[PDB]
C-alpha cells in the first residue's frame, strides 16, 4: 500500500507537471493576432501540434 | 489624424465591455478573432459576438475566441514593423522608445483596457492593457508581436490595471 | 484598364463552357495548353479545341490538354512576380494581400470559374476557381505558381464552388 | 436657488441606488461617511464607494459605512440650527413647522428615499426617507439631529415607504 | 392617420416590457385587464401594473391579469367587426385578406410582440405576436375574436417569434 500510494503521488505530480507545461505552451498559443500559429506548434511540439 | 483613427475604430466592429451600465473596458477583433482582457468583467456590446465562447489565458490576463468567417470579413490589420517614433490611439498619441510605449500624464485610466495602438497606416501594433504613474508621463503595459510571431508582454514594475 | 483587359481576353482565344445553352464557366489557354476546371461540365466553345483530349487532375479539380503548336502561337503569358497590391480581371479589380486574393462583395458567382487574374502587363498571375462570402468582400479560391514552378492552391475554409 | 441646490448635490459625490437599471433610491455622503436607507435594495452607483462594507441599523432602517479620508475631503456639511421656515431640496421647497417637514402634494414618490434637505447655506438639516398622503400636501418622514447629537426620527402614523 | 394611432396608443396606458434596459416586447390593457405574451420575458414598465399577478396560458403563449376598476377606466375598445381591407398599427398599415394579416417586408422584427391592430375607429381587432418572412411581404401571427367570443389564433407554418 505504501508503494501504491507513492506511485499514485508520482503519477499525480507528473500529471500536474504536464498540465503546467501545457499551460505554458498555450501561453504563446493565445490569439497572437494572426489566426495562424503553425510554427510554434511545429517547434515546441508540446502536444496536439502542427498538422504539417 | 485622431479623427481618422476614431473613424477607423468605429467603422471596424469594436464594442465596449458593459457591466451594470458602466463601461469597464473595451474589446476589439484583430486578425478575425475576438480578444478580451481577462481582468475586465462583463459582456461584449454585441449579442452576435457575445454568442462566441471565449478561452482564457491567465499568463497574459487575456481571452480569445473564434469569430465567424463572414464576420472575419472586416477586422483589424496587424503589422510587425514597429520602428521608433510616435503612434496614434483613442486618447491621442503615444511615444515608442526603447521598446516601450509612453503617453503624457493624465491620459488613460481604469476602464481604458483594450484600446489598440495604430500606426500611420491604421495597422495595429500593440494593445493597451494597463499603466502606471510615471511623473510627467505614464507608461502603458502593452503586448506586441514580432515578425516571428512571438507574443511579448511588457509590464512596468508595479503597473496598475488601468 | 478594364477595357484593355477585356480586349486582351477576347483577342486571345478564350471560350466559355456551354452546356444546354447556359454559360457554366470559362476556359482559357495559357502557356500553349488548354486548362479547364474539372467541376464545370460541358464542352469548350471551339470545335477545333474540343477535338483535344483532356487529362484529369482530381486534387485541384482541374483538367489540361495539349494544344497544337500552330495554335500555341498566341496564348496567355504567365509570370511569377506576384507582389502585393491590386490586379485586374474580368469583373474588375482584385486585392492581393497576405498571399490571398479578395474582391468586393457581389463580384463573382456560380459560372465565373476559369477567369484568370492579370497584372499591369497583362500577364496571368492566378486562376479563379471559386469563392466564399466574406462580408463586405469575398475571398476567391485561386491557384498560383512560384518562380520554382510549384503549384499551390489556396482554398478558404468552406469555400463554395463559384 | 433650486439650480444652485442641484449643482451642489451633483458636485458633491452623490449616487443613486441602481437595481436592474432602475433608480430605486438615492444615497449621499455626509460628515465623511456614507449612509444608505436599509429598505432600499441595490448598490451605490460608484465602484470605489461600493467597495465599502456597510453596517445595518434596523431601528431607523438606515445603513452606514466608513469613507476613506481622502474621499472624506468633500462631503455634506451638517448643521443643528433648524429654525422654522422653508428649506430647499431636490424636488423644490419644503415647509418646516411644528418640528415636521411638509411639501405640496404630488412631490415625492417611491424611489426618492435618500434625498437630503438643505438650508439657505447649503447645509444638510434632514434626510428624507418616506412620506404619506396629506391631502393638499404630503408629510415626509425624516431624521434630524439636535445640537446635542441625538438622532430623532419623525414618522407620521401609517407613513408609506417612498 | 398613423400619427393619430400613435397618439391613441400613447394616451392609453401602454408599456413596453423592459429587461436589462432592452425593449423585448410590448404589453397593453384591453377590456380592462392586462395581457402579456408569455414568450417575452421581463416586467411591464409600470410599477402599479407590475403589482398585478398574471396567469399563464401556454396554448397561446399569452398571459393575463386583473386590472383595478379605477385603472379599468380607460383601456382599449375591442370590436368584432373585422371586414376585409386595410388596418393601422404602430409600424404603419396592415392588409387583411383571406382571414390573415400581412404587412410589407421589413416591417416588424423581434421585440415587436404585443402591438395591437386598430381599425379606422381606433378599436382593437387583433394582437400581433410574431411573423414569418413572406418574400415581398411578411405574414403576422395574430389572435382575433369573433362576435361569439371564440379565441382563434392564426399561426403561419414555421412562424418565427417576432
Amino acid at each position: 500500500s505504501i508503494c501504491a500510494a507513492i506511485a499514485t503521488v508520482s503519477v499525480a505530480a507528473s500529471t500536474w507537471l504536464f498540465c503546467r507545461s501545457r499551460v505554458a505552451c498555450l501561453t504563446p498559443y493565445r490569439l497572437t493576432p494572426n489566426a495562424r500559429i503553425p510554427f510554434c506548434l511545429a517547434v515546441l511540439c508540446c502536444a496536439r501540434t502542427a498538422r504539417a | 489624424k485622431r479623427q481618422r483613427m476614431v473613424m477607423k475604430l468605429e467603422s471596424d466592429k469594436t464594442f465596449p465591455i458593459m457591466l451594470e451600465g458602466k463601461i469597464n473596458g473595451y474589446a476589439c477583433v484583430v486578425g478575425g478573432k475576438l480578444f478580451r482582457p481577462m481582468h475586465v468583467e462583463g459582456k461584449i456590446d454585441n449579442d452576435v459576438l457575445a454568442a462566441l465562447k471565449t478561452k482564457k489565458a491567465s499568463k497574459y490576463d487575456l481571452e480569445y475566441a473564434d469569430v465567424p468567417q463572414n464576420m472575419r470579413a472586416d477586422t483589424f490589420k496587424y503589422t510587425h514593423e514597429k520602428p521608433q517614433g510616435y503612434y496614434s490611439w483613442h486618447h491621442g498619441a503615444v511615444q515608442y522608445e526603447n521598446g516601450r510605449f509612453t503617453v503624457p500624464k493624465g491620459v488613460g485610466a481604469k476602464g481604458d483596457s483594450g484600446r489598440p495602438i495604430l500606426d500611420n497606416q491604421g495597422r495595429v501594433v500593440a494593445i493597451v492593457l494597463g499603466g502606471v504613474n510615471e511623473g510627467s508621463r505614464t507608461a502603458l503595459s502593452v503586448v506586441m508581436w514580432n515578425e516571428k510571431g512571438v507574443t511579448v508582454k511588457y509590464t512596468p514594475e508595479n503597473c496598475e490595471q488601468w
